[PDB]
RNA sequence: CGAAGGUGUGCUGUGAGGCAUGCUGGAGGUAUCAGAAGUGCGAAUGCUGACAUAAGUAACGAUAAAGCGGGUGAAAAGCCCGCUCGCCGGAAGACCAAGGGUUCCUGUCCAACGUUAAUCGGGGCAGGGUGAGUCGACCCCUAAGGCGAGGCCGAAAGGCGU
RNA sequence: AGGACCGAACCGACUAAUGUUGAAAAAUUAGCGGAUGACUUGUGGCUGGGGGUGAAAGGCCAAUCAAACCGGGAGAUAGCU
RNA sequence: CCCGGCGAGGGGAGUGAAAAAGAACCUGAAACCGUGUACGUACAAGCAGUGGGAGCACGCUUAGGCGUGUGACUGCGUACC
């Protein structure tokens, strides 16, 4: 479905950030996508009572629907919609429809 | 002993004309500038004057 | 809010705690106690206590310390009522409406 | 058995 | 029959290694970490408590409930610290004086 | 005064309920009907 | 750049109702002409739920009544300690069966439950707590009675019984 | 000796008051009858609805009895409200 | 953070587009219960309104004799099914 797997470096799209960099990201099988452009402070207080008592009062994700600026490799974008052959036994990734696998 | 037809309206809320609560008025006494309680002289310590209930 | 404090369950009837609030009004404030301290009636002291909670919050949500002020408000409602049964005439006579209010106190200018 | 307790 | 002029006490009786390793001893089931965050090298918290009580008054060290923002301003003005700093020693000293009241032999069982 | 009842689960077998109802064409039917019939966690012997 | 719904207002129709709009509201609604109805409530000692009334009235469960000093606590007539006082004692004591099924003990907490207060409890949440060759059940034995190989009966189900 | 006498337990209910939204869907209080007998009681068993049991009142058969309770025929029928 | 019994409950601050979304949480009507303000009201008889109607509180307008509320006094006058 979003195939977008971890380390896999991403663009900000639709809105907000936009145009930011980002990688990795956290997303899952009908989960979510921390990436690393998309964050605001974040409220929280002293709770923590072990020997660290914080505030994490900072710090956080910021979801955002998987529609992000797919993978991208040159410019932006470049929709991954095309599916490879042949390769692995599990999957087979494909990638942009500029070349082929990626 | 049974009733019929009560309004509760108007009609009660007359009876709760003799049922508003009231108010003291009493002083403070020599020593303590303020509560004295009524007709007592001081909590405080209870004492009017000396060694009553515990004092100096 | 011009500093309130108000209540919710705790249970004391309405009717109950309505008529020790009629005592205390216009000057009030400086009344804290007294008009309220020397009154025994459970309603009194859940005023009493709401009073000093609201009087104090004269310290935080806004500034004019304690010594001016009105208490130009003060009344109860009626709060959601626990229900239980009774035994008695093999069960016929049983409602037992516990009953519940608050006090909602405030202190403005005059 | 003081610092068992004040600091326990 | 216990205040803050007594527990301060108890801070200064700790010359003789205060704990070094002793204490430091006193839980074989570490807790991950419980060590480092109860000494705190020793200074991070251990001595600042002292300080803040220092800068307390004979009448505030005899009676705890009877200080207020006009009191927590001002120890946290000479000691160093902040309002919240001064407060949490007020907080774990209420939950001494609750636990030197309920026992007798040790407290134990 | 006396109310009707009275306890006594060994008095609560071939006497009435528990196991015995798998005795007969109707006690044994009584089961069906009231497991299977509105699935019945039922408890009857105790 | 605020739908349905709720509430006000103004205009409008003979009336059932119609529209325009303030405010609330947080997502949908539907001119028109036509089509189909779980199609329109004030009553049926109607059904369900909520809230009144009486009324802060009666009542707080055996007439064996309790007083005081301490403790604790935000607060004690009721809880802990103590001295008095009174009540039961073929019992209002002790033990067990039946039945109950953690109510036992310790620590805790007081919302709801205690016909009031509750720091207290058979209440809440934790833990802990019932150790058998001789006591009991299992287990041998059989009573009333039950079941019943085969068997005798009986449309079937099934009844009776060695 | 005795369906003998007096009288607790135990069993029963003749009278009055109270209760009658009770402490209680039959009791409490003061009296009252039997109390070695057709006595009284624990445990378990057996009789099933037109059927049981009955020192007989149509009484009792789970706060239900001139035909129990539960489910069904069932939306019985209701020239009546 | 502050009141409080280290209660309940609340008041700030912060989250949020909104907390007039705070967990009782969408919209939140009606009965029913309150606080505030304008007027009527303690010598007057009844389905409580309707017709007439002065005064008073606000609102009118370059008066022009009005709008809203309330309604003393007065003719009538026994709910619905
Ligand atoms: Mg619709
Ligand atoms: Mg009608
Ligand atoms: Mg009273
Ligand atoms: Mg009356
Ligand atoms: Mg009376
Ligand atoms: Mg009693
Ligand atoms: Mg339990
Ligand atoms: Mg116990
Ligand atoms: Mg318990
Ligand atoms: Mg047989
Ligand atoms: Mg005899
Ligand atoms: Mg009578
Ligand atoms: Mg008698
Ligand atoms: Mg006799
Ligand atoms: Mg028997
Ligand atoms: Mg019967
Ligand atoms: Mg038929
Ligand atoms: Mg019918
Ligand atoms: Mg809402
Ligand atoms: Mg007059
Ligand atoms: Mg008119």
């Amino acid at each position: 479905a979003a195939k977008i797997r971890r380390d896999d470096e991403v663009i900000v799209l639709t809105g907000k950030d936009k145009g930011k960099r980002g990688k990795v990201k956290n997303v899952l099988s009908s989960g979510k996508v921390i990436v690393e452009g998309i964050n605001l402070v974040k409220k929280h207080q002293k709770p923590v009572p072990a020997l660290n008592q914080p505030g994490g009062i900072v710090e956080k994700e910021a979801a955002i629907q998987v529609s992000n600026v797919a993978i991208f490799n040159a410019a932006t974008g470049k929709a991954d919609r095309v599916g490879f052959r042949f390769e692995d036994g599990k999957k087979v990734r494909f990638f942009k429809s500029n070349s082929e696998t990626i | 002993a049974v009733q019929q037809n009560k309004p509760t309206r108007s009609k009660r809320g007359m009876r709760r004309s003799h049922d508003a609560l009231t108010a003291v008025t009493s002083l403070s006494v020599d020593k303590t500038s303020g509560e004295k309680h009524l007709r007592h002289h001081i909590t405080a310590d209870g004492y009017y004057r000396g060694r009553k209930v515990i004092a100096k | 809010m011009e500093t309130i404090a108000k209540h919710r369950h705790a249970r004391s009837s309405a009717q109950k705690v309505r008529l020790v609030a009629d005592l205390i009004r216009g000057k009030k404030v400086s009344q804290a106690l007294d008009i309220l301290t020397y009154t025994n009636k459970k309603a009194a002291v859940l005023v009493k206590k709401v009073l000093e909670s609201a009087i104090a919050n004269a310290e935080h949500n806004d500034g004019a310390d304690i010594d001016d002020l009105k208490v130009t408000k003060i009344f109860v409602d009626e709060g959601p009522s626990m229900k239980r049964i009774m035994p008695r005439a093999k069960g016929r006579a049983d409602r037992i409406l516990k009953r519940t209010s608050h006090i909602t106190v405030v202190v403005s200018d005059r | 058995a003081a610092a068992a307790a004040a600091a326990a | 029959g216990f205040d803050l002029n007594d527990f301060l006490e108890q801070l200064r009786q700790m010359k003789n290694m205060g704990g070094m390793a002793s204490l430091m001893g006193k839980l074989p089931g570490m807790g991950q970490i419980p060590d480092n965050v109860k000494s705190q090298m020793d200074d991070k918290v251990l001595v600042r408590m002292e300080a803040i009580i220092n800068s307390m008054t004979m009448k505030e060290r005899a009676k705890p409930e009877i200080i207020k923002g006009s009191r927590k301003r001002r120890i946290a003005a000479g000691s160093g610290m902040q309002v919240q700093d001064v407060n949490r020693l007020l907080k774990q000293f209420d939950d001494m004086q609750r636990m030197m009241k309920k026992m007798k032999k040790g407290g134990m069982a | 005064m006396k109310r009707t009842f009275q306890p006594s689960v060994l008095k609560r077998n071939r006497s009435h309920g528990f196991r015995a109802r798998m005795a007969t064409k109707n006690g044994r039917q009584v089961l069906a009907r009231r497991r299977a019939k509105g699935r019945a966690r039922l408890t009857v012997s105790k």
